[PDB]
């Protein structure tokens, strides 16, 4: 699939509005498993269930354990770039 | 095996 770079905007009190699965120990990419209605990922309109998150704000998440990916994702603020591909 | 997905809301 083609890589897309997608901007998500959120305020600090918000989460990203996604659930993710996967990570290095699981032998699979970080994948979006749910998009939460009204939350930032839904609002931006460019992130979908089944998208792999390859990177966020230039942090490579292709070879990172689940929890470390969660932590990096959870530290992002403001306008946040997702590098994704539908697999 | 424990029946649980690895899934986190973030």
């Amino acid at each position: 699939g083609p890589i897309r770079k997608v901007l998500l905007l959120k305020e600090d009190h918000e989460g990203l509005g996604i659930s993710i699965t996967g990570g290095k120990e699981h032998g699979v990419p970080i994948l979006i498993s749910e998009i939460h209605p009204g939350q930032p990922a839904d609002r931006c309109g460019g992130l979908h269930v089944g998208d792999a998150i390859l990177a966020v704000n230039g942090v490579n998440l292709r070879d990172t354990k689940h929890k470390e990916a969660v932590t990096i994702l959870s530290q992002q603020r403001g306008e946040i770039e997702f590098e994704v591909v539908y697999v | 095996r424990l029946q649980r997905r690895r899934e986190t809301q973030v």
